[PDB]
């Protein structure tokens, strides 16, 4: 009841490794965690495929069924395909759509999990797929698991914080609830024109009677640990109070960390640790996403740190023998140094942007 | 819409 639930069967992890923008992660992710025995202080729960019903709750029809006919084969030179926004960054791997269900049903797993009573955190390190829309995929994603786990944990909780940490807005979990103030989406992540997906000012703040539920921080290249977590405490210091959330879904794509090949933050795993701490501390029912993160080793790092983080244990620096261990060196540690390369982030823009979401945050 | 990636 107070052990984390972990979502893994080795069936799951060998579909997510068959995701095209990041093949192998998810063994290599799932491997370091087994290589310091962190599971065995995790309540293991294999997770359920979505059915076609939990899927089409968010996701439309018409595009549930081009995926499921173009994932059938691997046609990815269907021609209708480009309106659903398949194509470079979602390519029809074949399979693409079996794949993608079984990581929607294992963050609805998690939710589901949360919603029992089973546990406090629930952990889906696969899932994360925060940009597909209802009608196309974006992004690397195909399904949005995100919203479909928020949906699952919307049978109990009547406010639900999201937080995306990823280096790329969380722009179709923010689409998906714009209109409603049951959920208030949260997202820390560069933004600067032509940089993915090109939304998430500050100035977005949702739609209609979900005006001033969406929180948006946009944040310029460079931002190290220390910087990012002042403004990731002030933002959810805010929100905390002002939206009282009841459940939580975090998303902390590490694309952030120093080493990734997009190479745009310069973030270490202990700076969001810190921030994955200050949201532990509110002792809510939380769900733990992955996302992007595109060196590999990187990231396993990076989610084995914080789930760490999740069991307040201590970690070797040593990464231990197992079965990627040669990805590791030639330093085999699990720390991660930042880039000397410089921070874009003025201090005044940052306290700008902070008032200006305090202010939004006042008609919450 | 943009390219990712
Ligand atoms: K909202
Ligand atoms: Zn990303």
């Amino acid at each position: 009841s107070l052990v984390p639930v972990y979502i893994y069967s080795p069936e799951y992890v060998s579909m997510c490794d068959s995701l095209a923008k990041i093949p192998k992660r998810a063994s290599m992710v799932h491997s370091l965690i087994e290589a310091y025995a962190l599971h065995k202080q995790m309540r293991i729960v294999k997770p359920k495929v979505a059915s076609m019903e939990e899927m089409a709750t968010f996701h439309t029809d018409a595009y549930l069924q081009h995926l499921q006919k173009v994932s059938q084969e691997g046609d990815d030179d269907h021609p209708d395909s480009i309106e659903y926004g398949l194509g470079y960054d979602c390519p029809a791997t074949e399979g693409i759509f079996d794949y993608a269900a079984a990581i929607g049903g294992a963050t609805i797993t998690a939710a589901q999990c949360l919603i029992d009573g089973m546990c406090k955190v629930a952990i889906n390190w696969s899932g994360g797929w925060h940009h597909a829309k209802k009608d196309e995929a974006s992004g690397f994603c195909y399904l949005n698991d995100a919203v479909l786990g928020i949906l699952r944990l919307r049978r109990k909780f009547e406010r639900i914080l999201y937080v995306a940490l990823d280096l790329h807005h969380g722009d179709g979990v923010e689409d998906a609830f714009s209109f409603t103030s049951k959920v208030m989406t949260v997202s820390l992540h560069k933004f600067s024109p032509g940089f993915f997906p090109g939304t998430g000012d500050v100035s977005d703040v949702g739609l209609g009677k979900g005006r001033y539920y969406s929180v948006n921080v946009p944040i310029q290249d460079g931002i190290q640990d220390e910087k990012y977590y002042q403004i990731c405490e002030s933002v959810l210091k805010e929100v905390y109070q002002a939206f009282n959330p009841k459940a939580v879904v975090l998303q902390l794509g590490a694309d952030t960390i120093a080493g990734d090949p997009m190479c745009s933050f310069n973030m270490t795993p202990v700076g969001i640790g810190k921030c994955l701490k200050y949201i532990l501390q509110w002792q809510l029912a939380t769900l733990i996403l992955g996302g992007g993160g595109f060196n590999l080793a990187n990231t396993a790092r990076c989610w084995t740190y914080l789930t760490g983080v999740i069991l307040g244990k201590t970690l070797s620096s040593e990464i231990p023998d197992h079965e990627f261990f040669t990805a590791y060196g030639p330093d085999y540690v699990l720390e991660i140094t930042p880039s000397c390369r410089p921070d874009r982030n003025e201090p005044h823009r940052i306290q700008q942007i902070l008032n200006y979401i305090k202010g939004n945050l006042k008609h919450v | 819409r943009h390219k990712k990636x």
